């Protein structure tokens, strides 16, 4: 299956171990 | 529709950084999340969501067994990553009266929140209302 | 009827392109070879906004400026019927797609003929 944008899209909020 | 009334479904979402983590200062912390499908009810209140028979996370296709299917209530599901995603919940009536999508947006901004979505609830076939009539008064 | 997947895929770099396809059984993607014709309907501001495309692939290129909101009018083979796709042209990505699920019907003889090449039938 190719995906569409939507589901195929992962993101990072932060790095590191610290809560923003 | 006239054939149909809108009910309320509720996603709660829940997420932390997974504590003891030895990670670098430029790299992701691995975080514990959850995910419900609750309903509300015709006050506004939280209920189980008993006119569903069938629920199915579509995770993103990081994750492995990404459809993650759910026969039966509760409709959770927890899970480890890094990422934010938007997911397909497709839901299923009991009665075979149909089923509906929930696109929802898994994110990490908050350590808990809920999103509410609004569906078309057919209440003509009859498996189906004996269950909806226990919450909504149906024509 | 039976649920089918209708994906446009938009490119840019403005030369935008934009291509409706469909994806088949496997989630491959391949040209809608149930649709008799697709007209792109785009805005006003252009010449000549309606682009009918009468033949295979459903492929435009064309150069602009802004992002606007398109109507994919797509009729299906054998006189079956019409659905129309909302598809927004945007450019903050140098391409993307978007499925589309649409709902076919199942009691025209001559478009189940080209739908049994892809999928099983109720």
């Amino acid at each position: 299956k190719q995906l569409a944008s939507k589901a195929a899209r992962k993101s990072a909020p932060s790095t590191g171990g610290v809560k923003y | 529709s006239d054939h149909s009334i809108e009910v309320t479904f509720r996603v709660k979402t829940q997420q932390v950084i997974i504590p003891e983590q030895n990670i670098r200062g430029n790299e992701l912390p691995l975080r514990r999340w959850q995910m419900e499908l609750l309903m509300l009810d015709a006050t506004g209140k939280e209920v189980e969501p008993t006119i569903l028979s069938k629920c199915i996370y579509h995770l993103h296709s990081s994750f492995k067994q990404p459809k993650r299917r759910l026969n039966s209530l509760p409709f959770f599901i927890k899970e480890t990553g890094w990422g934010e995603f938007n997911l397909k919940i497709e839901c299923f009536f009991i009665g075979n009266a149909g089923k509906f999508s929930i696109e929802h947006d898994l994110t990490f901004e908050d350590d808990a929140y809920a999103v509410d979505y609004t569906v078309d609830v057919p209440h003509e076939f009859s498996h189906l209302n004996s269950e909806l009539s226990k919450y909504f008064d149906l024509p």
